[PDB]
C-alpha cells in the first residue's frame, strides 16, 4: 500500500469524479475543504441561502474556460458555473459574488478564509 | 440522472470525494468526524443514488463502511490503526432515535406520505425525536397525530415495524395496514407540514424494478425503507392466504 506522494493521488480521484460527472473537464485549478451557497433573490429583498453545500473545486475547461463545480452533500444537484469575466466575481467579507448569466447573483461561503482570498486571486487570471 | 449508469466503484468513488476526501486536516484526523461523513454518505446512497440506478444495492451502514474503506487505500493508514477505535463508535455512538408509521391501506399497495412547507421539502413517512421519558410506541403515535392528526393507538403494533440506522438516527417505521382511504387527515396540531395524500407504492423508485424509474417527485427518507416494505407485504399476503 505504498503511496509516494496521497495529495496527488487525492487529486487524480477528485478529476476522476469531476470527469464522471462533467466530462468536458481538463484540470483541477484548485479546492476549498467546505464551501456554503447563497443565492440573491431576483426580487431585490434579501440574501437567501441556498440547499446546496460542498466541496469547491475550482475546474479549467476543455476550452480553457475557468468554471467552478460543487459536489453537493445534500443532494445530487451539483453547482456548475463559469466565469466569462473576471469583472462578476467580487469579494464582499467572507462571499465570493459571481454575477453569471445576464442577472444573476450567488455568493459562495467558503468556511476557511485563507481559501476565499487564494480562489479569489485566481478568478482574476483568466 | 446522474448515477444512471455508474458502477459501484464509480459510486464510491464519488462519495469518496464528496464527502470524506476533502476534509481539511484536522478533520479527517477525527473519528467523530470521519464517521458523520461515512453516515452522510450512506445515506447519500440509500436515499439518492439508488434510486437513479436499481442495479446498486442496498447496504447497511457498517457494511457500506467496511466497503468504502477498502474502496480508498488513502483510509487504509487510518483503518489499520484506528480500527478498534472506529468500530466502537460506529455501534455505541449516541443517535437521535426517531419513530414513526408507514400507514398502508386495506390492499397494502398505497402508504400515507407527508410533505413539508419547503420547495426543496420532499415526502417522507411521518415520524420525528422522541422526547424524554417516552415510550417507543407512545413517540411514534405523537408524531402521526401531529403531522397527519390520525389517530392510530388501537391500530400499531410494537412487533410490525422496521428499524434501521440512516444518517445519525435510530429510525423505526411500525407498519401499519388496514388504513381506510376515506380517513380525512387534518394536521391542525403542526403547521410544518402542507400535504397528506396516499401514495401508490408502485410509483416509488425502488418498489419497482419493472416499472420506469421516473423521480418527478422528491422523496426524503422512503427509497431505503421500501425493500424491507416489500418484504413484508410479501409475508403478510402469504400469511393472510396460508
Amino acid at each position: 500500500p505504498h503511496m509516494e506522494d496521497e495529495n496527488i493521488l487525492r487529486n487524480a480521484v477528485n478529476l476522476q469524479v469531476l470527469k464522471f460527472h462533467y466530462p468536458e473537464i481538463e484540470s483541477i485549478i484548485d479546492i476549498a475543504s467546505h464551501v456554503a451557497v447563497y443565492q440573491f433573490d431576483v426580487g431585490s429583498q434579501k440574501w437567501l441561502k441556498t440547499s446546496i453545500e460542498g466541496t469547491f473545486f475550482l475546474v479549467k475547461d476543455q476550452r480553457a474556460r475557468v468554471g467552478y463545480v460543487i459536489l453537493n452533500r445534500n443532494s445530487p444537484e451539483n453547482l456548475y458555473l463559469f466565469i466569462n469575466h473576471p469583472s462578476n466575481v467580487h469579494l464582499v467579507d467572507r462571499y465570493l459574488i459571481h454575477r453569471t448569466e445576464n442577472q444573476h447573483v450567488v455568493g459562495l461561503w467558503m468556511f476557511d478564509p485563507n481559501d476565499m482570498s487564494r480562489i479569489f486571486n485566481i478568478v482574476k487570471e483568466s | 440522472m446522474s448515477f444512471t449508469n455508474a458502477t459501484f466503484s464509480q459510486v464510491l468513488d464519488d462519495l469518496s470525494a464528496r464527502f470524506i476526501l476533502n476534509l481539511p486536516a484536522e478533520e479527517q484526523s477525527s473519528v467523530e468526524r470521519l464517521c458523520f461523513q461515512i453516515e452522510q454518505a450512506h445515506w447519500f446512497y440509500e436515499d439518492f443514488i439508488r434510486a437513479q440506478n436499481d442495479q446498486l444495492p442496498s447496504l447497511g451502514l457498517r457494511v457500506f463502511s467496511a466497503k468504502l474503506f477498502a474502496h480508498c487505500p488513502l483510509l487504509w493508514k487510518w483503518s489499520k490503526v484506528h480500527e478498534e477505535a472506529f468500530d466502537d463508535f460506529l455501534r455505541y455512538k449516541t443517535r437521535i432515535p426517531v419513530r414513526g408509521a408507514i400507514m398502508l391501506d386495506m390492499s397494502m399497495q398505497q402508504c400515507v406520505l407527508v410533505k413539508g412547507w419547503k420547495a426543496s421539502s420532499g415526502w417522507g413517512f411521518p415520524k420525528g425525536k422522541i422526547d424524554k421519558d417516552e415510550s417507543d410506541v407512545d413517540c411514534a403515535i405523537r408524531e402521526v397525530y401531529e403531522e397527519t392528526g390520525f389517530d392510530c393507538s388501537s391500530r400499531i403494533n410494537p412487533n410490525e415495524f422496521i428499524d434501521m440506522t440512516i444518517r445519525g438516527q435510530n429510525v423505526r417505521l411500525y407498519i401499519i395496514p388496514g388504513i381506510s382511504l376515506d380517513t380525512r387527515f387534518e394536521s391542525r396540531t403542526r403547521k410544518e407540514i402542507s400535504k397528506i395524500e396516499w401514495h401508490n407504492l408502485m410509483d416509488l423508485p425502488t418498489f419497482k424494478k419493472n416499472k420506469p424509474q421516473t423521480m418527478k417527485n422528491k422523496f426524503y427518507m422512503v427509497i431505503p425503507f421500501l425493500a424491507p416494505l416489500k418484504k413484508w407485504i410479501k409475508k403478510r399476503n402469504i400469511a393472510n392466504n396460508t
